């Protein structure tokens, strides 16, 4: 049980870190009607796949 | 004084099952020789089975 | 060459001590504990035996009067009854019809066999331990008797040994003891001079041979029936007999650690607990010069099978290269494994085999032959049998090696998760620093 | 098994063969006597009865 809880805590924390990083990197572009930069659009999965 | 017959042993998982066949009231006792024992002693009369 | 070590206090355990003096070939000693004895110190408190009450023949001073007089007897009772008109086989004497008097007496005394059948009460403290140990090395056998406290040194063929005080201070005998025949009880007997009727210690004596006696049995006398001469009394039964009937349990069948109680003198034998330190001193004739011992180079270890059972259940093979055939002193530098023997024959063939015992699924230990060294790692399988009648010959450790399969899986999973977490942290920090640089 | 039902068995009443398993164990005679001691678990048939 101890090992299982440690594994789950670690994996959830790391996934949260990725989520927070994506929010931080994508929220500025959500305040200007600008390009999604296809080069980063393919790299990082954002809400508009090809819609600007 | 007489000597009673040897009982029949059956081996188990951390348990021993024991058949007792007395001819006259004998004394049967046992203890676990660990740090904290299992004290017990009894006056068996007729043919029985015990688990220890 | 001074030396020191520690050995377990378990009967039959084949302890092996390894001594490596840099100028000489390593030596191996085999020691065993054939017998022990934990003897306490006793202060006899008192003795008890069944009582016997004596009734002197009644004195009837008839057509007259008598007076009661006191004496010094344990629990003395005496009284005078008036109006007696006794009878005898031919006809009733004491012809003065109604002015008569009978004087009754009674007092108690120790039984006839109080020196053959009695129970003693002791106070016990400050146990002392004695032991009998077997020593082998080189070509000398022999078992010797030793006091285990750092105040007895015995010489065995030129070597001097001292056995230090026991690591633990546990004793099965409680503060107060009651001894009968060959049985010891952890009882709390009432103090001297304050016994109670009907229970243990209703009569008490300082020693078996003493004169004084303190008895308290509520002996009471009753007025005789009309026309009789019989001095009736009532008295609660002997306390010793009812203690015999309802003593309850014993210590011989209740002591911990499986150690046998005996008596005369009271002692607890073969009683497994704790560690015994050993301090040695050896002469220079015991070792061997390097020049005559064989040379062992390129030592490699393999394991044929492993089986963590009580008996020696693993076979180990060693390959080497040597110049001349001779003798060497094997040893294992860990307690995870215990080898069976302490010497081996080394020959020009280059391979030798040994037997060892373990108790963990994956042992990993370093074995030395003469002065060489090697590492042995192996995988072990459980034994199929369920019950055996000989005790454990391993030191009973179960934590596996860090390279064992279980810890290999744990390490792989932990490494994967840790690498993933580090990648997460790197991504987030990179994004934050990119945000800052702008 | 000795001590329970069927410690001694025969295929039929008139059969010459017989299978018996009662754990009959001999012992060393005591000094100065001629008595061939032995020890053996009681009959299982009577205890079944
Ligand atoms: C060091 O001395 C002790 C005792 O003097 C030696 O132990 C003794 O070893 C011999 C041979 O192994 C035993 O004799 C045999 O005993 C078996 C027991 O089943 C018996 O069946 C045989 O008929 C034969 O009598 C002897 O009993 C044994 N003594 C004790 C007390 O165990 C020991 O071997 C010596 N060391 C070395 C390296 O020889």
């Amino acid at each position: 049980v101890g090992m299982s809880l440690l594994a789950l805590i670690s994996i959830f924390a790391s996934c949260y870190m990725l989520v927070a990083a994506r929010s931080k990197c994508l929220t500025p572009y959500a305040l200007t009607p600008g390009a999604a930069v296809p080069w980063t659009l393919g790299i990082l999965c954002c809400a508009p796949r090809a819609h600007a | 004084v007489p000597m009673a017959r040897e009982p029949t042993v059956i081996h188990g998982k951390r348990e021993v099952t024991l058949h007792l066949h007395p001819d006259h009231p004998t004394l049967f006792s046992y203890r676990t020789l660990g740090e904290d024992p299992q004290y017990h002693e009894e006056w068996v009369t007729a043919a029985v089975e015990r688990t220890i | 060459y001074e030396h020191s070590t520690v050995m377990p206090n378990v009967v039959g355990f084949p302890y092996k001590a390894h001594i490596e003096r840099p100028g000489y070939s390593p030596l191996t000693l085999q020691m065993q504990v054939v017998e022990t004895s934990l003897e306490p110190t006793l202060n006899l408190e008192y003795i008890t035996c069944e009582y016997k009450t004596v009734v002197p023949s009644p004195y009837v001073k008839c057509c007259g009067a008598s007076e009661c007089s006191t004496k010094e007897k344990p629990d003395y009772q005496c009284k005078v009854y008036t109006g007696v008109y006794p009878f005898m086989w031919g006809g009733a004497y004491c012809f003065c019809d109604s002015e008569n008097t009978q004087l009754s007496e009674a007092y108690v005394d120790r039984s006839d066999v109080c020196r053959h059948d009695h129970a003693s009460a002791y106070k016990a403290h400050t146990a002392s331990l004695k032991a009998k140990v077997r020593v082998m090395y080189g070509n000398v056998n022999q078992t010797v008797d030793v006091y285990v406290n750092g105040d007895h040194a015995v010489t065995i063929g030129g070597t001097q040994f001292i056995f230090g005080p026991l690591s633990s201070a546990w004793t099965p005998f409680d503060n107060k003891i009651v001894v009968y025949k060959d049985e010891v009880f952890n009882q709390d007997f009432p103090p001297y001079g304050s016994g109670q009727p009907g229970r243990f210690g209703d009569i008490q004596s300082r020693t078996v041979e003493s004169n004084d006696l303190y008895a308290n049995t509520a002996l009471k006398l009753a007025r005789p029936s009309p026309g009789m001469v019989h001095v009736p009394y009532t008295q609660t039964p002997s306390g010793f007999k009812y203690w015999l009937k309802e003593k309850g349990t014993a210590l011989n069948t209740k002591a911990p650690f499986g150690c046998q109680i005996k008596t005369n003198p009271v002692r607890a034998m073969n009683c497994a607990v704790g560690n015994i330190p050993v301090s040695m001193n050896l002469p220079d004739s015991a070792f061997t010069r390097i020049v005559e011992a064989p040379t062992i180079i390129d030592l490699t270890c393999t394991v044929a099978t492993c089986t963590h059972s009580s008996d020696f259940g693993g076979v180990l093979t060693l390959t080497y290269k040597t110049d001349k055939n001779g003798d060497c002193s094997v040893h294992s530098h860990s307690n995870v494994a215990t080898l069976q023997e302490a010497t081996a024959k080394v020959k020009t063939a280059g391979k030798v085999t040994l037997h060892f015992s373990t108790a963990s699924a994956s042992p990993s230990f370093v074995v030395s032959l003469c002065s060489a060294r090697a590492t042995c790692s192996a995988s072990c399988e459980p034994p199929k049998d369920h019950i055996v009648p000989y005790a454990a010959s391993h030191s009973n450790v179960v934590f596996p090696d860090m390279s064992g399969t279980a810890l290999s899986w744990v390490q792989k999973i932990s490494g994967g998760l840790g690498a993933f977490a580090i990648g997460a942290i790197l991504v987030l920090v990179v994004v934050t620093c990119i945000g800052l640089r702008r």
